[PDB]
RNA sequence: UCUCUGUUCACGGGAUUGAUUGGCAUUAGCGGCGAUGAAGGACGUGCAGGAGGACGAUAUGCGUUGUUGUUGUGACGGUGUCUGAAUUGUGUGCGGUGUGCACGGGGACCCCUUGGACUUAAGCAUAUCAGUAAAGGGAGGAGAAGAAACCAAAUGGG
RNA sequence: GAAGUGUGAAAAGGAGGAUGAUGAGAAAUGAAAGUGAAUGGAGUGAAUGGGGGAUGUUCCCGCCCGUCUUGAAACACGGACCAAGGAGACGACGGCAGGAUUGUUUUCCGAGAGGGGAGGAUGCUGCGGUCGGACCCGAAAGAUGGUGAGCUAUGUGUGU
RNA sequence: AAAUGGAAGGGAUUGAAUUGCAUUCCGAUGCCUGCGGGGGAGUAUCUGAGUAAGGGGGCGGUAUCGUUCUGCUGAAGGUCCUGCGUGAGCGGGGGUGGAGGGGCGAUAUGUGCAGAUCUUGGUAGCAGUAACAAGGAAAUGAUUUGCGCUGGACGAGG
RNA sequence: CGCGGAAGUGUUUUGUGCAAGGGCCGUAAGGGAAGUCGGCAAGAUUGAUGUGUAACUUCGGGAGAAGGAUUGGCUCUAGC
RNA sequence: AAAUGCCUCGUCAUGUAAUUAGUGACGCGCAUGAAUGGAGCAACGAGAUUCCCACUGUCCCUACGGCCUGUCUUGUGAACC
RNA sequence: CCAACAGGGAACGUGAGCUGGGUUUAGACCGUCGUGAGACAGGUUAGUUUUACCCUACUGUGUGGACUGUGCAGCAGAUC
């Protein structure tokens, strides 16, 4: 099926974990997903638990035009930094304050499912899930499905669906 | 009220079954077949170049036909027990 | 983080290269349907079956003969529901109440009837396209034609 | 009145994931448009280009192509992006040019009545001319032969 | 004396916007001078813009006949890096791929694309936007309670 | 018929609580068509029973002309 | 001076504070007129016009309130250009 | 009535702002003209007003304390 675009060095010590074709938007999916690496499996779990009940949202970055505003949001904002040296000249980098956010809950069951697969591999291979780290998430395009709707004058248009793939590996850094 | 509304009244069927071609063509108040003329002895001429290539000779089954040109190759010998008599 | 731009890996789509039990053309033979019920149509047939193909109540096949031991097959003969010219009819010959023949299918090429307009004339009416297309009737492996009430003006041909 | 051909020499085997097995090979090849992940550089200037220099920029020059037109950057028209397909070829008859083979070539004037000696032929390639669907795509119409009163209009039989 | 705030090109300038001068200087792809490339010319040389249009010399696709080579010790195609050519284009190296591929002379052409509101297929931005759905409840729900108004038969059509 | 009820039949159980601007409606001091091409739109009259009814007129009509009055609940009387 | 009159907002009277409107009267009428039918309105008209009473958010000049949308969430998820 | 009731420009400012009275294809009447089909800048009556969710402009809003200085931009009272 698809193959994996991480090189995983020490097999010994990393888990993998797959969903091809999965019936969940890939533009919210992939939103979900962009701030899941260089956690803790069972903290990433946790955190996607409190998005189906609405106490944290999901930052919404790229794909976010006319996107809802809310508080919670700002938990993800850049600090103001100083960028010494550009190629030999300082220079001032401001921030950026987030602002937009939510809750999707779909695409949040999907990637729980991916999570739980992940912490049941390491079992079989005796490690200890509780020292598992995320290095690696990917959310790509899958093939589209076909539908349609009517419109006014007797007209038909298309009505389609836009589903995705998801990777994931894990490691510990021993 | 001449589209949609008007759509709703075309319940009645005027044609049923052909006997002779099989086709929903036969018209009842006219007596008469559309496609291909039943009663008239004759089949009717055919309205386009494509119609004359859909109903033709080979277009079926030619149950009879394929046997005598089996038989045409052989000098029409016919059942070997009826031989003497001819 | 976002926008633009290098690099590496993974997607998305089906171009390109190479194949082909298919198509297309020219040439040589043949041109083999029907009241002894055709072509076409409807419905059926396998122990376990829908499509297609095959087959007809002798139904997913029977007999004879060749080759086989196989899911077996080739060549020839028999059977063929209900329909359809579909006729237990209509017309007509020979007889004197018996017994024949015609009808439908197909129509590229052939014989007879009927018969356009687009188009060209830088316009358009005679003219042209053209006695051609379309329509109808009648035949065959071809058909039609054919043995001078001819051609001519030589030392005549046939 | 369509669209749709390909696992392999062998099924030796797969089809949620992971761990694996078989095989020469995971399995026809797999471009562009467009996208995800990681990592390097730059930016708050529409971008992109040429000269000259350089591991991005600093100086100079630079309005969007095709087309019709006296005249287009145009408040003239076509063009969101990529692949593949996509338009002066063929026949007949004549002329000329270049080339090949051979050369012992010629039925004249005039309406007629009458009068009366003066190098071509057969192929091959190209260009100009005419008729052919005639460089490619495009009308409003005309004619021949057939289908319809299940919508709707009028008459008539029989019901509500 | 005119209708958005505005123009000796601008900031400015009392001569840096007037007049008269030249003994200095700057400034083209034009001129002179040394090399290189093309085309003419009677061979010591002379001469290069160009739409419509016409002529000469070259590069590339697919095949035929005719000659001459290469591939499982890894061909074509495809991708990245690199050499040669004024150019059309032609070579080599490393991955991928798993079966064929070329040079030279004459000959046959359905012989080269950015456009035609071009044809067919695939794909972006717009945009997770417009539009639509979320029907009163009781941890449970064959029990309790709240709301809406068509309900039951024959024909056509399925 | 309208305005309300039966019978039979249909129905769910973790979205928000309501800025501007819309669609469909309600109430308004004093004035009373000054609005507008134009009383468009809205407001107004409305059932029944006594009373009272003009010009004109094809003598049939006009006519419910116009204009004025009465109306609930309770307890009784009179007629057939 | 009419759904027929160019000149033309004809001239006189009447309705208003004010009348290119309406009605009455006048007539050399660009170009009225007799089944091309002329004159004429009882009854009838979702026909075209002008005025009176009544009534009012039409307006002076706007205010406050209701329900459904919009604003905010989850799911499904287009098009024009 | 008034202090006074000046004149003009902005795609003859302004229809994805409205309205649709003028103009206003297809129905109809009258007058004049034409043998006729029809004609008239002659009169009369009846006659669909579509789509923003994109870029910019403009209005607010967001872009991370407390007390203040000083530059820039806006600018209001008029008449009896
Ligand atoms: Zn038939």
């Amino acid at each position: 099926g698809i193959k994996y675009s991480y090189e995983i060095h020490d097999p010994s010590k990393a888990v993998k974990a797959k969903i091809d074709n999965a019936k969940v938007s890939f533009k919210k999916t992939r939103e979900a997903s962009c701030t899941l690496r260089r956690r803790k499996v069972l903290d990433a779990i946790q955190y996607l638990k409190n998005v189906i009940a609405k106490t944290e949202c999901v930052p919404f970055r790229r794909y976010n035009r006319g996107c809802g505003q809310t508080h919670q949001a700002r938990k993800f904002s850049i600090p103001r930094r100083e960028i010494v040296k550009a190629n030999g000249e300082k220079k001032i980098k401001k921030g950026h304050v987030q602002t937009r956010g939510r809750w999707p809950k779909k695409s949040a069951e999907f990637l729980i499912s991916v999570l739980e697969n992940i912490k049941e591999n390491a079992e079989t291979k005796g490690l200890d899930p509780k020292d598992l780290v995320i290095t690696h998430v990917q959310v790509s395009k899958a093939p589209k499905i076909f539908g349609r709707t009517f419109r006014a004058h007797g007209r038909v248009n298309p009505f389609n669906k836009s589903p995705c793939h998801i990777q994931m590996v894990a490691e510990v850094l021993g | 009220s001449k589209g949609t509304a008007s759509f709703g009244k075309k319940n009645k069927r005027n044609t049923e079954m052909c006997r002779r071609c099989g086709r929903q063509s036969y018209h009842k108040q006219k007596n008469s077949c559309s496609s291909c003329g039943y009663p008239n002895p004759k089949m009717r001429n055919p309205g386009s170049i494509k119609a004359r290539r859909r109903r033709t000779i080979g277009t079926g089954r030619m149950r009879y036909m394929k046997r005598e040109l089996r038989a045409a190759k052989n000098g029409h010998k016919g059942d070997p027990i009826l031989r003497t008599l001819w």
